[PDB]
Parts: C-alpha cells; sequence; structure tokens
RNA sequence: UGUAUGGCAAGUCUAACCGGAGUAUCCGGGGAGGCACAGGGAAACCGACAUGGCCGCAGGGCUUGCCCGAGGGCCGCCGU
RNA sequence: UAUGCCAGCUGGUGGAUUGCUCGGCUCAGGCGCUGAUGAAGGACGUGCCAAGCUGCGAUAAGCUGUGGGGAGCCGCACGGAGGCGAAGAACCACAGAUUUCCGAAUGAGAAUCUCUAACAAUUGCUUCGCGCAAUGAGGAACCCCGAGAACUGAAACAUCUCAGUAUCGGGAGGAACAGAAAACGCAACGUGAUGUCGUUAGUAACCGCGAGUGAACGCGAUACAGCCCAAACCGAAGCCCUCACGGGCAAUGUGGUGUCAGGGCUACCUCUCAUCAGCCGACCGUCUUCACGAAGUCUCUUGGAAUAGAGCGUGAUACAGGGUGACAACCCCGUACUGAAGACCAGUACGCUGUGCGGUAGUGCCAGAGUAGCGGGGGUUGGAUAUCCCUCGCGAAUAACGCAGGCAUCGACUGCGAAGGCUAAACACAACCUGAGACCGAUAGUGAACAAGUAGUGUGAACGAACGCUGCAAAGUACCCUCAGAAGGGAGGCGAAAUAGAGCAUGAAAUCAGUUGGCGAUCGAGCGACAGGGCAUACAAGGUCCCUUGACGAAUGA
C-alpha cells in the first residue's frame, strides 16, 4: 500500500503504457515499483557511466544519486533524482522523469534497465 | 487491523498453552541468565582478550581515499589550479579534533595532482606519481624516521 | 503564472507573477502527516494516580473459607484489578511520549505543497468552500493591513464574491458526546485564511471560521485545516512575495 | 475561564456584592437613550415588562429582588396554590425589561447619569 | 533487531537551548554530538576492485535464432 | 383441568442504561516559610429557636478604620418570630481590636484540669538582676548531614545485585548544597569559580571477568561575579551597651595594613575609577485582581416555555466560555480593545559617596601540622596499583619550599599553592494562587462530587465504607369521605407531564403479583439445530403463498 499519490499515478501510467503500446519494460518497472521501498533502486552515477551507452535511454526503477563521475551523453529516466544527480547529469546529458519517458517512448524501445 | 487488535477472544494471545506466559522461568531466567549453561548457544565465549591503551595516548587519524579527491577536483574550484594543487587538510571534514590527516590509496587517479597532507600510504604515492604528479609532506608529517 | 491584485473596493489594480511554490505538486499524504504531527504535539500528558487503589493493606486469606484468593480489608475486596475500588491494570501513564517527530525537510515540503493547493480552484471547491471565482488565491493590496473595522472586510469580500464561505461557517455544531462537559461543546467549519505580512488581520479575525496568519509563520494547519488541502485564502501582495522563500 | 465547570461554579459561589450583576435586566428604548446603558441592576421600586415566560406581555412593579437565588418578584406575576392563595412566580431578570425606574436614591441616579460609571 | 510507508541522500538528524509568534501548538535559528562515509590487528602499526574474466534472469536490440545483457552467480585481484 | 412449563401483557421489585456534572486525575505558569509578641494542631465554647458543617472566641457566624460596593441583608439552610440597613447595611480588599483551655508549652503538677509568682531547661551578654537576648515546635514535597535492611536478580548461592534503595536519627531554606584551583592534562603557543541541561557514553573503569555495574575531561547551552581573613609591618589609633552619665570588652591583640594580577619593609615612578564599605533606588516583564466594554429580545407557525423552523434586521480589535423554561455574538454575565492596582523580579540594576588601581629595584621579613605523606584494618566508589572516607600507629618541608599531571623512585617539563573564610544568578518541590485537558464521568475518577477520613472496627499502632438528579415555577396537593389515625386509602386540586408526589429524570436484567396465548395430571431428561404439522397474531416497519394446466428440463430414469 503506497501512500504517495504521485507514485500510485506513475505506476498506473506505466501499466497503461505497457498494455496499450508494445512496452514490456514499463510494466516490468511497474512491478518493481509495487514491490517494497527497500527493493527499489538507489543507483549512483559511477554505475551509469560503467554500463550505459549513447542513444539508448537508461531506466532506473528507483532513484539516482550523485556519487561518482558521468561523462557519457546519456538520457537517464528515473522515479526521482537527488539534487546533485540531476545537476551532474544535465551537465553531460539529460535527466528525464519516468513520467515523461512514457510519453516520449510508449513502446519502450532502445532502453537499458540499470540498478 | 493489527495483530494486537485481533487478540480479544483468543484467550492465550498467541502464547500457546495458558501455562506458558508466567514468570522468568519461561525466559529461562532473567536477562542473560544461563549464558554458559542452558542458553550457551550463539553467545560470545567467556573470557578476557587483549589489552586497551589509555585514551590520552591514543591517536585518531582522519582518512581520505585518492578516489574522493579525484572525483571532486572540478567541483573544488575554490582551491589552487596549478600546471591541480589541493591541500588535503582543507578538504576532509572532522579534521579539527583529529590528530593527523592521512591519504589512502583506494581507487583511480585520472588527474595530475599535487597533494599536501600529514601522511600518505605506499599505494597513495604509486597512484599519484604514476599519473604524473607529486606528494608533499607537511612540517607535522616530518615524523617518518 | 499571474495573480490579479485587488484594491479595497474589489477592482483590479495590476498584477504580479504568482511565485514558484504555487506550482509544487499537491501531496495530501505529506500535508496530512504534518497536520497530524501539529495536532498531537499540543496534546497534554495525562494519567491516573500511580497509587489509586493501592492505598490499602488488604491481604488474601488464602485457602480455607471457601472463597477466592482475593485481597480483602474489612470484608471488602481491594487492590486487585478485578475488584471494585481496585487499581487500574494498564492505565494511562504520564511517562508516555505523546509527541510525534517530523523531519524539517518533510515538514517544509508539506507547507510548500499546501501553499500550492491554494492555487488550484477545483481543489478549493472540493474541500468545501463556497465562492464565485475562477482565479484563486484571492490577492489583495497591502492597504488591507490598515483596515480596522470587521464590517469593512465584509464589504470587500462581498465585492470579491468570496463572502458565501463565511455564510457557510456561520453555523455552529453542538457536538455529540461528553466533550461538552470538558469545554469542547461547539465547532464550526473552517472558512477563509487571511495571510498578511506585518501583523495578523485584527479586522478579519472575528469573521465566522476565519483564521488570520502571517507569511513568515503560516503553517500547514492554517493552509490545510484537518489535513484537507486547498483552503480559500487571501494574501497581501507582500505576503504573496514573502511566502515564496518558504 | 473557558471551562464550563468553572464558569457555573463562579456564578453559584459568587459573593453578595458580585451577585448584583446576576439581577440585571435590559432597559427600554427611551431609557437606553437617556442614560447611555443597555441594562441596569433591577431594584424593588422599578416597573418592568415580562418578555419571555408564560406571563410574557404583562407589566408590573418589582416587589422583591432576591440576590441569593438571583430572582425577582413582580406584581401580579403570581401562581395560585391549592388553598387558593396567590404566591409569586420568581422571574429571571434576563427574561425581563425595565420600563420605568425608582430614583429615590441619590447614589443610583448619580451612577446612572455618569458616563464613566455604570449601574 | 526486523518489517511497511515517507523525506533527504554520500550523506543524514538535530539535542539542550536562542529568537519570533498566532505564546505548551507553530516559524526561524542551533550540527554539540550520533550514525553512515574502510578495513584488519590484543597492540604497535598498516591500509582496499569509481571493474579484469566467464555464465546468465529480467529487459533492450536484430535481418528472429544472434547480439547487448543492470541485478544475480562463479572466479580472479586488492587491504590487513 | 389442579401443582405446573415457555413466551408476552399490565403493575411491582431493582437501579443497569442514556443524558447531566458542584468532584476527581494530570500537565503548566506564579508564589513560598510559621513559632515563646506562644505556632501548627487539638479541646470546650459561641446563634432567638441550633444537632452537623463553616465561622468565630467570654467583644465568640462576630467589633473598629480606610477604600470598594450598593438596596438590600440576618452562612451552609428555601422555617417561624423578630431584627438590621439612606446615620449607606449586606458583600469584598487592606489594616487594626478581641482572641477561653490543652498544645514546643516554659512556675509546679495534670487524660484539655489544678496548685502556690515563674523565659522550665540549655546557652551568650551582662548593670551578674532572667536585666537584655537566643534555642525548643510546625510545614506537601523538595534540600543538606548521619544510621542503614531484606524480599529480589544471579534461573541454587556466599562476593556481586536489589541499593546507599526502604526505613530510622539530626538539621536549614524559600529554595537548599556547591563555589573562585595545591583545577584541568582534547599535553597545549591550550582551558580558566560553581551548579544544572544536552552530549561525550553504556565509552573508560569494575565484576564468582558471571549476572550485572558505570564515571570523567571536553564540547554545546543556561546563568554568570567575584571576594574576606591568619601572618609579615604597625600596636590601643578599636568594638559593644546607654539619651547621657557611666559600664563592659580588649596587649592571651580591638583596630590599621594584607590576601598569588603574592604581600610586607626600604627606595623611588605613576596614579586611581579596581576593589570593599555605604546611600539612593527603578523601567520593562510576569502572576493575580479590578474598572470599562458593541449589536434584536421584532413578524408568523409549533411549544407548557423559543434558545426551533420560516421571514426581516444588527455588532464584531468582541463568532472564548457560562447563564437564561429547547440549538443565543446581538436577553444576562462575560469575551476583543483600553486603562487601574497589588505582588514578585528587587533593596537588584543604574546612578552616587567614599576608599584607592598599578609599575621598578632591593630584601631567604610573612604565607594555616598530627597536616602532606607512609604503614596496619575497614567501608565506599567506575576508580582499576590509579575513588572518596573512617579507624589504629608513624610522620615533613618552609616558597632557595610544596602539591598535582590515573603504578613507585629520581631528573626534566607543564600546572597549581593544601592544611582559614564568605559568595548573587541559572537548577529541586508543589503546600498556596491561577490557568489548561484527544483524561474519568457517580461500582468510574481520590478512600472521599453526599455527614469523608464522616458512620463504623480495633486496647493500641492502625483500619475504614456507602449514599449525586421532583418541577419552568413548590404551583410540594385545599376541601370532602374512610380510618384508632399528621398513617394509609378513595374522591379531588396543580402542572406539558404526578407512570415528575419527595432517595420523586430515564427506569434494563435477575425476579414477583395478576393475566393472555400455547402445552398439561399414561408419561422421560443438554433444554436445541434443521424439516415438516396444530393452535395463536390490530396497524406499522416484510408480501408473498396454494392448486389445474402449459413451457423449460441436469444427473438419473421406467
Ligand atoms: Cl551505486
Ligand atoms: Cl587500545
Ligand atoms: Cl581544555
Ligand atoms: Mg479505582
Ligand atoms: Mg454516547
Ligand atoms: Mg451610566
Ligand atoms: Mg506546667
Ligand atoms: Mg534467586
Ligand atoms: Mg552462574
Ligand atoms: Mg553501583
Ligand atoms: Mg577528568
Ligand atoms: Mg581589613
Ligand atoms: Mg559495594
Ligand atoms: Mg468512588
Ligand atoms: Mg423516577
Ligand atoms: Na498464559
Ligand atoms: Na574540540
Ligand atoms: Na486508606
Ligand atoms: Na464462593
Ligand atoms: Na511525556
Ligand atoms: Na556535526
Ligand atoms: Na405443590
Ligand atoms: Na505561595
Ligand atoms: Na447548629
Ligand atoms: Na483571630
Ligand atoms: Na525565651
Ligand atoms: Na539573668
Ligand atoms: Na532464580
Ligand atoms: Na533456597
Ligand atoms: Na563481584
Ligand atoms: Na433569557
Ligand atoms: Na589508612
Ligand atoms: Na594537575
Ligand atoms: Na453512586
Ligand atoms: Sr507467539
Ligand atoms: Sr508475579
Ligand atoms: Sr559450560
Ligand atoms: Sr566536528
Ligand atoms: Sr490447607
Ligand atoms: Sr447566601
Ligand atoms: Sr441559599
Ligand atoms: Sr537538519
Ligand atoms: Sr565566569
Ligand atoms: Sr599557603
Ligand atoms: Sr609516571
Ligand atoms: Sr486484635
Ligand atoms: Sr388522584
Ligand atoms: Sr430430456
Amino acid at each position: 500500500s503506497k501512500t504517495n499519490p504521485r507514485l500510485s499515478s506513475l505506476i498506473a501510467d506505466l501499466k497503461s503504457a505497457a498494455r496499450s503500446s508494445g512496452g514490456a519494460v514499463w510494466g516490468d518497472v511497474a512491478e518493481r515499483l509495487e514491490k517494497p521501498r527497500r527493493t527499489h533502486a538507489e543507483v549512483n552515477l559511477g554505475r551509469i557511466e560503467r554500463y550505459a551507452q549513447e542513444d539508448e535511454t537508461v531506466v532506473v526503477p528507483g532513484k539516482v544519486l550523485g556519487s561518482g563521475v558521468l561523462q557519457k551523453d546519456v538520457t537517464v529516466a528515473a522515479v526521482d533524482f537527488s539534487g546533485t544527480a540531476e545537476t551532474k547529469i544535465d551537465q553531460v546529458g539529460e535527466a528525464v522523469s519516468l513520467e515523461q519517458a512514457i510519453e516520449n517512448n510508449p513502446e519502450g524501445s532502445h532502453v537499458r534497465v540499470i540498478r | 487491523t493489527s495483530k494486537k487488535k485481533r487478540q480479544r477472544g483468543s484467550r492465550t494471545h498467541g502464547g500457546g498453552s495458558h501455562k506458558n506466559r508466567r514468570g522468568a522461568g519461561h525466559r529461562g531466567g532473567r536477562g542473560d541468565a544461563g549464558r554458559d549453561k542452558h542458553e550457551f548457544h550463539n553467545h560470545e565465549p567467556l573470557g578476557k582478550s587483549g589489552f586497551k591503551r589509555p585514551q590520552k595516548v591514543q591517536e585518531e587519524a582522519a582518512t581520505i581515499d585518492v578516489r574522493e579527491i579525484d572525483e571532486n577536483v572540478t567541483l573544488l574550484a575554490a582551491d589552487d589550479v596549478a600546471e591541480f594543487r589541493v591541500d588535503v587538510r582543507d578538504v576532509v571534514e572532522e579534521a579539527d579534533d583529529a590528530d593527523y590527516v592521512k591519504v589512502l590509496g583506494a581507487g583511480q587517479v585520472r588527474h595530475e595532482l599535487t597533494l599536501i597532507a600529514d601522511d600518505f600510504s605506499e599505494g597513495a604515492r604509486e597512484k599519484v606519481e604514476g599519473a604524473g604528479g607529486s606528494v608533499e609532506l607537511t612540517d607535522l608529517g616530518e615524523e617518518r624516521q | 503564472m499571474q495573480a490579479t491584485i485587488y484594491d479595497l473596493d474589489g477592482n483590479t489594480d495590476g498584477e504580479v507573477d504568482l511565485p514558484d511554490v504555487f506550482e509544487t505538486p499537491v501531496r495530501s499524504d505529506l500535508i496530512g502527516k504534518a497536520v497530524r504531527a501539529a495536532q498531537a504535539n499540543r496534546k497534554q500528558d495525562y494519567g491516573s494516580d500511580e497509587y489509586a487503589g493501592l492505598r490499602t493493606p488488604a491481604e488474601s486469606f488464602g485457602s480455607g473459607r471457601g472463597q477466592a484468593h482475593v485481597p480483602k480489608q474489612d470484608g471488602r475486596a481491594r487492590r486487585v484489578p478485578q475488584a471494585v475500588k481496585g487499581r487500574s491494570a494498564h492505565p494511562p501513564k504520564t511517562e508516555k511520549d505523546r509527541s510525534l517527530d517530523l523531519n524539517d525537510k518533510e515538514r517544509q515540503l508539506a507547507v510548500r505543497s499546501a501553499l500550492a493547493a491554494t492555487a488550484d480552484a477545483d481543489l478549493v471547491a472540493d474541500r468545501g468552500h463556497e465562492f464565485d471565482r475562477d482565479e484563486v488565491p484571492v490577492v489583495v493590496s497591502d492597504d488591507f493591513e490598515d483596515l480596522v473595522k470587521t464590517q469593512e472586510v465584509v464589504s470587500l469580500l462581498e465585492a470579491l464574491d468570496v463572502h458565501a464561505d463565511i455564510d457557510r461557517a456561520d453555523e455552529t455544531k453542538i457536538k455529540a458526546g461528553q466533550g461538552s462537559a470538558r469545554g469542547r461543546k461547539y465547532r464550526r467549519p473552517a472558512s477563509i485564511l487571511f495571510v498578511t505580512s506585518d501583523e495578523p488581520s485584527t479586522a478579519a479575525r472575528n469573521l465566522a471560521g476565519a483564521d488570520v496568519a502571517t507569511a513568515s509563520e503560516v503553517n500547514t494547519e492554517d493552509l490545510a485545516p484537518g489535513g484537507a488541502p486547498g483552503r480559500l485564502t487571501v494574501f497581501t501582495e507582500s505576503a504573496l512575495a514573502e511566502v515564496a522563500e518558504r | 475561564s473557558k471551562q464550563p465547570d468553572k464558569q457555573r461554579k463562579s456564578q453559584r459561589r459568587a459573593p453578595l456584592h458580585e451577585r448584583h450583576k446576576q439581577v440585571r435586566a435590559t432597559l427600554s428604548a427611551d431609557l437606553r437613550e437617556e442614560y447611555g446603558q443597555r441594562n441596569v441592576r433591577v431594584n424593588a421600586g422599578d416597573t418592568v415588562e415580562v418578555l419571555r415566560g408564560d406571563f410574557a406581555g404583562e407589566e408590573g412593579e418589582v416587589i422583591n429582588v432576591d440576590l441569593d437565588k438571583a430572582v425577582i418578584h413582580v406584581e401580579d406575576v403570581t401562581l395560585e396554590k391549592t388553598d387558593g392563595e396567590e404566591v409569586p412566580r420568581p422571574l429571571d431578570t434576563s427574561n425581563v425589561r425595565v420600563t420605568d425606574l425608582d430614583l429615590e436614591d441619590e447614589k443610583r441616579e448619580a451612577r446612572l447619569e455618569s458616563e464613566d460609571d455604570s449601574a
């Protein structure tokens, strides 16, 4: 039972996109978000720099934090970003909300899940 | 609805037989009783081990890895930008009540650094000197002899 | 966005940009938490006398007279919880912490979110307030803080089509239950909040259900009474500006 | 205080001089204009009109003012007993209005006319 | 010591207390100190993988079995 | 059908329930000593009629004055008779008068009385005379100094723990205690009286090294405040009593100087605004009390009664709370605003008077002994070798000296001067005042909403209940009949209501009387569940049900 109304809406929107469009990621990210908070992703920057590649969206099924350096020109999509993360990402790429990524790419194509 | 809330009418409140939840006998004694007898299990063994040195002769060093310095160099624009030069004593937090500042060598050094600190490790040098740089010891650091 | 400023006659007098905090997403769970914390922190510690029912040397006779082993004194049973005039087994204790902690960041975000709920005209109407407006919050000129008469603020709110909310709050409910005997006999709907800058509106305070506040200390309870977001508020132009850096 | 228990308590246990405020009744239109007060302490000489009880509408002279029980006896506002005797029905001054005053006292008249004080 | 929810996140939280005020609520201040941010050793003392290899779930890609494969698994290697 | 079973109806019994709150419980702020000038407490008195409570004291529910208050009053307590008040009573605030006996209890004795001048007893001063003074006892807890358990925990138990707890002895105050370093020892080129709060920390330390026990320095805060002797050198320059006279004290030293920014003496420089003594003496704030204080008691309907519904209108720096015959901002008290007084802060702060801060050189003049310290024996503590204290024995130096810095000795280094003394503020408690409440709501909450520490129990120490509600208004039931009758009953009267009629709102269950329906004197016992028949049923809140026939028709199936 998620108490946050915004997280509840996001999960509903991730499901609607997984069913209507050809997305097999948005409903998979919805399943991890429905799981307990401790099982959610708490990813730092040094991990996105290690496994992500350009022109391929990075989906984090949790929150992105600011430890480490990011050089790659990647578009990171997450539930939330720490103040420092969003700042460090926008310097060398784009920090996009998961709510936007659904409207931009409802089919969930060319996307890497990083946790 | 919680567990406690569903107990009215259960008689035993999850205790099993009504002969269970009585005194300390159900716990096998009070507190850590029988830690060497009936409840010896998962208890740290009995005995004395080692010694402690008096608190005022005990030094506390402030540590920092080369990785933490190197990851935040461009953000540390409030310091010297040489041919980068950074005094470690001004970077580390809690460095007031600490005896000395030591730089440890964990991680990579992707920049040319000139670090000034009280102490360095053998790995802190190899990684900074090997990536084109110098290690400067303070006047307090002149204890190594 | 833009917010239309009004003079003491209810006519448009320019407009200033509605601050960024009014665009914070409404988060009723956080607001409700901040109000629950505020309501509990003013609660007083109570508890029964630690010795109530224990002031007796009552002893149990034990086996022998065909009676239960209950402590008696002068043929009258005493002390034990199952006995009339006996102690209370698990009574309210004074040692109990009746206060709730809240993180400053979590509480500040609730203040901001409640301030934002003020901007949405549909939420304000959903909360219960009676008004005939599209634009909300009602923004009035700094010359409001200089009004002395209450009946003069009535005229201004009638000019602003916002008085119907006081007609809503002009009906006291005589509560059900024993709260009556303790002084909590009446209650009335929460109506308009008046946020000023220098000092709270002496002129508006006595209006039915109206609460007065200041931009430096207006809290989640003023903004969202009972945890319900979207209160029909009226700011002073400088109050609207001061409430921005909160 | 705000507490009901303490409020009713202070009224029932009020000393004799403070019980004067419990026998106060509203003045008529002409009398409010003349003395600058809304109400007055009812005296055993005044003429009064009953505004609320069963005797609502009747006028009469105030025969007795009991500070103890905080009630007044007005002329012809009576109840008939079983023996046929007419005994007075006590009235709360809150259910009554003063139409004419008794100003035989120098002090009561002086108190009523002064703008700094009230009677 | 767990768990569910929520805030912030390489950090996080203030305590006593101070100021304000609508005066027990509440707004502002207060990081003293705590826990986390490196460990091993009784101690002296010393001080680590921002990834090198192989499998491979979910997921993505493609010319539809082939690739990329976070997390995970098995190894290496590093500190003491 | 008798005795009788089950359910109901009318009426009781009972006092649950619901509603109500004059009492509690808890938190918060303020405030805080009394007593030989006889307290606190107790006894006995005191009223026109007076048993209890409250008050009061032979002047006895009260006397006097000033201020407030006001036409009424004569307590709780609504009677009768009578009285008092415009000669300003009642009532309230401050001040004063009176104030029996026992009581620390003090002339002596004594179960509240008695016998023949009384500070009894112990002290200080002393005119050596009880002449002048002090002590005694009380107080809710808090505070300080002593004495000091056991149950219990350790699953037994002895050290340990419970615990320096309970309890006991002595004592002070409005707060106590502590307190201006022979300190600390983040060892420093550092801190700078003391409490307390947060933290340091369940860390160091202790411990059948078991169970358990448990600091400090520092830091952040609160509040801040620093001084006086002894001695050196002076040597009667002095103090106390008295109006004075005069007396007493004092060379075994009153008084001056001085007190680690050591001082004194000698020699000079400069100068004070330190310090100590004393005078004056608040603001603000806080707590309590008081004065003043806006606007409807209009229409219709209902009602016993508008404070209800519908209609019209009003104030608001006041829509807190209470009262008033039902839901009241505008009927009454209050409430906002403004203003007044007292108390506390505080005889403090500020201001003033006086004194005089300080510096150089010289000088082994002065600087607290059973002490510092060592040893035997104990207690206590986290204090471990390294806590604090008691006891027995022993026992030093003299600043050119001494102590400390967590084992001893010696040297170095850093810190600091014991064995004399005083000290505001910040902190504890809750008797007392006021305020508050997601506390309880009469088997609750105090033992106590009531005669409550009452009735009552015990030789005594001590123990100890239960009892709240007529009505808008007593209108608290006249008259008549009956009766042995102020009984009770009947009839009658009041009220919206007497099934509101006196322990009188409501009025449950157990249960009782009468009565209705069903069963019933040939019949068998967990009292029922589910099926199906009889008999019984005003309305309302349920409206379905029966039979021929016909359609559909699972498994099964002639
Ligand atoms: Cl990470
Ligand atoms: Cl150690
Ligand atoms: Cl220090
Ligand atoms: Mg009880
Ligand atoms: Mg109820
Ligand atoms: Mg007047
Ligand atoms: Mg005697
Ligand atoms: Mg035992
Ligand atoms: Mg053992
Ligand atoms: Mg101990
Ligand atoms: Mg220490
Ligand atoms: Mg002197
Ligand atoms: Mg001991
Ligand atoms: Mg009781
Ligand atoms: Mg009754
Ligand atoms: Na049990
Ligand atoms: Na420090
Ligand atoms: Na008792
Ligand atoms: Na029995
Ligand atoms: Na508490
Ligand atoms: Na800190
Ligand atoms: Na029989
Ligand atoms: Na007091
Ligand atoms: Na009497
Ligand atoms: Na007296
Ligand atoms: Na004496
Ligand atoms: Na004498
Ligand atoms: Na045991
Ligand atoms: Na035994
Ligand atoms: Na032990
Ligand atoms: Na009235
Ligand atoms: Na000894
Ligand atoms: Na020392
Ligand atoms: Na009762
Ligand atoms: Sr269980
Ligand atoms: Sr037990
Ligand atoms: Sr063993
Ligand atoms: Sr620090
Ligand atoms: Sr036996
Ligand atoms: Sr009276
Ligand atoms: Sr009376
Ligand atoms: Sr914080
Ligand atoms: Sr100081
Ligand atoms: Sr000395
Ligand atoms: Sr040593
Ligand atoms: Sr006996
Ligand atoms: Sr009758
Ligand atoms: Sr068929």
